[PDB]
């Protein structure tokens, strides 16, 4: 389903490899409406954590938080 | 009455560094001995209870 | 891979897999909490 | 200087005696330069918005002690 992966600044990880992390892979994709959303965030304070969690849960009903 | 007076900053805007005198202020709360009160003689134990 | 494997293996068990909450404002039957205890992916 | 004191504190009788106790803390402690400043947040049945009220009312307030004083919740 809709699954959100969000990171900060660890290991200098960008987002383009996370776009290309699932696309050509997952040959055994049985459900249809499965999408991934990769995001970065500068601030890991709990105000913005709860804010982005509510934004992604309101963001087309994301069922998995990473 | 003590030194190293530090304050917990605006941690909701770009701050993740913890407040270093947290256990210091907690130890101040641990040594809170009182003999006044309508409920009675209030004092925190080693577990922080009445 | 663990999330998609649990979702695909729960789709064969139960049909209505997407069951989410709309928003944080304005105030459980089959979850993957009790499903992916036995999971192994990519060996 | 000034100290914000925040609490989950809605029913106005303990607003009144809380402001009274703020006045009494600046009364029986001499004429020291510290001042007090109250902060009160109200009921939310959803605890997510309780934490929302806590974070957008108490972090910028720089409070030192937070008191939950509402037992009889219907949930
Ligand atoms: C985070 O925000 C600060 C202040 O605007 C800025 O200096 C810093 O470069 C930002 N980090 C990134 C890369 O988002
Ligand atoms: C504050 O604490 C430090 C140790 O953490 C101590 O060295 C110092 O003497 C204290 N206060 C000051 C700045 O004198
Ligand atoms: C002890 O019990 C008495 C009688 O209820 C009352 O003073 C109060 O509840 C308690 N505290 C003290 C030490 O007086
Ligand atoms: C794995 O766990 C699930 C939990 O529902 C169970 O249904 C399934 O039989 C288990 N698979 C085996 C055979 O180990
Ligand atoms: C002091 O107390 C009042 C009580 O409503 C509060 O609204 C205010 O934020 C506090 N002082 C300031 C200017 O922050």
């Amino acid at each position: 389903l809709n699954i959100a992966v969000l990171l900060g600044h660890s290991h200098d990880v960008t987002e383009r490899e996370l776009r290309n992390l699932w696309g050509p892979e997952q040959a055994t994709g049985l459900p249809l409406d499965v999408n991934v959303v990769a995001l970065l965030m500068n601030r890991t304070d709990p105000k913005s954590l709860i804010t982005h969690v509510c934004d992604l849960m309101s963001g087309a009903r994301i069922h998995g938080l990473v | 009455e003590k030194e190293n007076i530090t304050d917990p900053p605006r941690g909701c805007v770009g701050n993740t560094n913890i407040w270093k005198t947290g256990p210091l202020f907690k130890r101040v709360l641990m040594s809170s001995k009182y003999a006044d009160g309508v409920t009675g003689r209030v004092e925190f134990n080693e577990d922080g209870d009445r | 891979g663990i999330l998609t494997t649990a979702a695909s293996s729960m789709l064969e068990k139960f049909s209505y897999i997407p069951e989410a909450k709309a928003s944080c404002y304005g105030q459980p039957l089959h979850t993957l909490h009790q499903f992916m205890v036995n999971v192994t992916w990519d060996g | 200087k000034i100290v914000n004191i925040g609490a989950v504190l809605s029913t106005r009788k303990h607003e009144q005696m809380f402001r009274e106790a703020v006045n009494q803390a600046n009364k029986r402690h001499g004429s020291w330069k510290i001042q007090l400043n109250a902060t009160s947040v109200t009921h939310k049945p959803n605890a997510i918005q309780m934490a929302l009220s806590v974070c957008e009312d108490l972090i910028s307030s720089q409070v030192y002690a937070i008191l939950v004083s509402h037992p009889p919740t219907p949930n």
